[PDB]
């Protein structure tokens, strides 16, 4: 595409170096998370999940907005970002699962979190409340794995496509041609990344192999009722129902406009109560174009539900 | 022999423009040169306010000039021959979306140099549009039809966005080239090619590049000498 | 350069058999003429056979009288041919800049030598002062009508002009959807095709017009500075 | 343009010849109009007056429907037809109408006249009209010289053509070239015509040269407030005005459609009272793609203003 500079960035542009820097690891099964941590208000805890192509990077100018009322937790998932690779090697949808349930228990969290996600971040946030049902204070979701596809109607014209990495051309689409990192994750902001915060989100797959392979296999969990992964089609089936009926639980969603996703699964959003709507600048990666907003509105959203 | 006009053969356009795709204000510009029977030129487009653009950005970029066009003297050339004052046009754009957009612009004469002045308002771009979705990779070539119409020549022609998943996005565009000189032999009816494309390519940036060939034809085939018309 | 092997003799005439409906009027024309493959020429003798005479120019029928009958270079693929064996189709939509609108719904096919075609003409809302009612219109000029792929059919687009009397043009927007409807192997990239049609030389003679399109497939011939997109 | 014949047209055809031998001559003034004849049920006579390009045989298959109701007489204009040459030479409106006038009191009518007019030869019923307002029962036009012409609006795109045309290239346009027969004619027809029938209407002009004069200054009669010749342009104003009060006269406006003039004029016409207005498909020669249509058409007209005989003939 095309992209020019949202010129009053660079004020105030955090490196790759100068986000990691500012992390801590810890242990996990065979493996580590790498991962942020505000550390200090932490009789509450927000969690903060990123989706494929991306990493806790992605929520770094989101997140210090609401730092100053809870502590906030960036991991990135495994596989991802500065985290550690995955002991099998395999990624699917329960393997992240794996490996970030076993890092909550290593983290001494409140009973009772705040979970914000993005894109498949959000599965694994919706799929984690579903089976903790007692330990979610609220939600928060944006782009998110609301619900199952049967109708590719209001959706991004993105079929076919995902026939092609369903395929075995996947592999040497992406492995091969880091698409979703170098094609994909720039189309879908709206301003143009300066130089070195590409240089971010490329640097953790900057080589070829199946080093690559969880943006590869994220997509490869599109939850289709025809030709979808049916455990991933039975999570995201299950989790909605339940969502369907978490009356009793605070929720936010954020459209970004245009959008990508976010059209196409926004009326599936207030089939979820307790939802407090907003909407933002933007494209799929919001957090690239709309950081600020974004976080003024989650910072009013929690102060809202720690209020009783 | 082009002295006449009061004009050089290679010229710096440049090339200020005010935009408006639907909610958004933004003031644009373009620097460049070019040549006149070559039909080719250059501009290192600048944003220069509403960044970031939230639209994709080539919707403006055929608002950023016939003057630049290979004219055989075959064929007569409108444009050359509205100067030392310069033209105007008015673009009509109808995406197959069913968005529009009108192109107004001034080419005037001011220091040695092609001061145009354009002007572009778009709205009814929708959503889920390319346009909005910014998956326009660039233009197509094109082949604008011209014919003769009193004290004007109209120009129409089918764009053609090319996507990134290969599919494409097609425009049709009707363009009023009035003079502001009288100008004598109007054109018959012929077709202006272009090639436009982008080239400042993979860049740190902060500014676009594309180079635009325009060239005036007829065709390959030709008549049955029994003509009609 | 194949051939035989497709239903198709190179050697192949035309029969068309429209039915029509021009504001009011329906008519019912008639095509019978031939051309030929590869340098994609052709011409055919169109006949009218109700509705007779046409309150309308008769010239906005004529794009309506086969994409078969096309020039292809090597370096650019032949939807068309490559279709068939069966069933292949088009439906195309016309608008006049005065305002007027035409739909068209074929369905070709191969009998014996060549093809048949059941044409479907209708249009509406043409301005009585405009240059069909008018019957000013000598003819059309040359145009190149863009073609690119989406998905099982291929789209195609002009801007087709009209010669008035005047010597004035008049131009519409037409937008074909041509769609085989027996799966084909290779489906192009984008590229022109560019018709001339004109019509044969009929004086004053009987009552039919013969006319002679004959388009071939190209490529913008100037070659792109390579360093670009797209 | 392109055009095909009317199937089931060729049957009844009636070539030129055939026409010229129904016709009757006589002297007038200085030369003589060819002109036919109906001749029975004289006590009506109904005038059927041509314009530019034509002749009477414009008319020929329009005649036999008012035939039988009133005498039908058919004048070719002076120049024009199988009539005679014009004494100066020249034929503009008024030319026309001082032959045409005398040819009027040669023929034995009764006091107050039928005309059917078309094109200019409307303008000569409508000149006629003016100064002789107790010698008309109705007229009968279309694709007609109403009103003066202010601007080129709901008109066809025949500007610049008429400029082009009051200038020393209408010479060269319509004396050499035959402009105004060999193609705006057949151009404003929808049928194609046979051959013979064309031969009808080249007959008179087929010769380069200054036996084409009548097609050439008929157009440059043509009324523009602005351009146009003044006493052509007071003429048409002044039987305008008296057109616009006829309430006394009633009227029949045939509009043809698409037409060529009907559809800039339509509402000029709607500015005349006591107008029957109907529509037959044509463009600007209506007759020569509906002359039965036209033909029942301005027979239940004259057949209902003959009664005349006692009300009025429009109730209400
Ligand atoms: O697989 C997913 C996750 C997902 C999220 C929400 C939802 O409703 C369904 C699935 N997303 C996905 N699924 C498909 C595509 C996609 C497919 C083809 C294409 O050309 C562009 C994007 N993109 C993405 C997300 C993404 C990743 C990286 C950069 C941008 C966007
Ligand atoms: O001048 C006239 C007479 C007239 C009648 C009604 C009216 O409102 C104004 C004028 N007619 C005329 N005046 C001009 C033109 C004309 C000029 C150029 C052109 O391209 C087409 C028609 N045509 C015509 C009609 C015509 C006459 C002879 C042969 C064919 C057609």
């Amino acid at each position: 595409t095309s992209k020019v500079y949202d010129p009053e960035q660079r004020k105030r542009m955090i490196t790759g170096p100068q986000w990691w820097a500012r992390c801590k690891q810890m242990n996990v099964l065979d493996s580590f998370i790498n991962y942020y941590d505000s550390e200090k208000h932490a009789e509450n805890a927000v969690i903060f999940l990123h989706g494929n192509a991306t990493s806790s990077y992605l929520w770094r100018h989101v997140v210090p907005h609401i730092e100053p009322v809870a502590r906030c937790i960036i991991p990135d998932l495994i596989g991802m970002g500065k985290s550690g690779k995955s002991g099998n090697g395999s990624y699917r949808l329960l393997d992240h699962y794996k490996y970030l349930t076993a890092w909550f228990e290593l983290l001494n969290l409140p009973k009772k979190i705040i979970f914000v996600g993005h894109d498949w971040g959000a599965a694994l946030a919706f799929h984690y409340a579903y089976e903790h049902q007692d330990r979610i204070k609220a939600i928060v979701h944006m782009e998110s794995v609301v619900d199952v596809i049967e109708s590719w109607d209001e959706w991004p014209d993105i079929e076919e496509d995902i026939a092609l990495i369903k395929s075995e051309e996947g592999e040497k689409m992406v492995l091969e041609n880091n698409f979703f990192v170098e094609t994909v994750l720039p189309s879908k902001i709206m301003r143009k990344l300066e130089p070195e915060e590409f240089a971010a989100y490329l640097e953790p797959f900057k080589e070829k192999g199946e080093v690559r392979r969880p943006t590869l296999s994220w997509p490869r969990e599109i939850p289709l009722v025809k030709g979808g992964k049916p455990d991933v089609v039975q999570i995201v089936r299950n989790y909605n129902a339940y969502l369907r009926a978490s009356d009793d639980l605070p929720k936010l969603f954020i459209e970004s406009d245009p959008g990508f996703f976010s059209n196409a699964i926004v009326e599936g959003a207030k089939k979820f109560p307790n939802t407090e709507f907003v909407k933002v600048k933007g494209l799929h990666f919001l957090q690239e174009d709309a950081p600020d907003e974004m976080g003024k509105y989650i910072k009013s959203f929690v102060e809202r539900v720690l209020k009783n | 022999d082009l002295a006449k006009l009061g004009l050089k053969e290679v010229m710096p356009t440049k090339i200020n423009l005010e935009g408006l795709v639907g909610d958004h204000a933004f003031s644009m510009e373009g620097v460049g040169e070019g040549n006149i029977l070559e039909g080719t030129q250059e501009v290192k487009i600048s944003v220069t306010k509403g960044a970031p653009l939230p639209f994709a950005f080539d919707i403006v970029s055929v608002a950023f000039n016939r003057a630049y066009t290979g004219y055989p003297e075959e064929i007569s050339d409108y444009f050359l021959q509205s100067f030392p004052e310069g033209f105007t046009y008015e673009r009509n754009i109808r995406y197959q979306d069913g968005g529009t957009a009108i192109v107004k612009s001034d080419i005037s004469l001011e220091d040695g140099k092609f001061i145009v002045n354009v002007d572009f308002k778009a709205k009814d771009l929708r959503r889920m549009g390319p346009v909005m979705q910014q998956d326009i990779v660039g233009m197509q070539p094109s082949y604008e039809s011209m014919y003769t119409n009193v004290t004007s020549v109209i120009g129409e022609c089918i764009i053609a966005f090319k996507l990134q998943t290969g599919k494409h996005f097609t425009y049709h565009m009707r363009t009023v080239y009035k003079s502001k000189k009288p100008v004598e032999t109007m054109p018959l009816y012929h077709f202006i090619q272009h090639r436009l494309v982008k080239t400042n390519v993979d860049t740190a940036s902060g500014y676009v590049v594309q180079h635009e060939t325009a060239i005036a034809a007829h065709s390959t085939i030709k008549k049955i000498e029994g003509s009609l018309p």
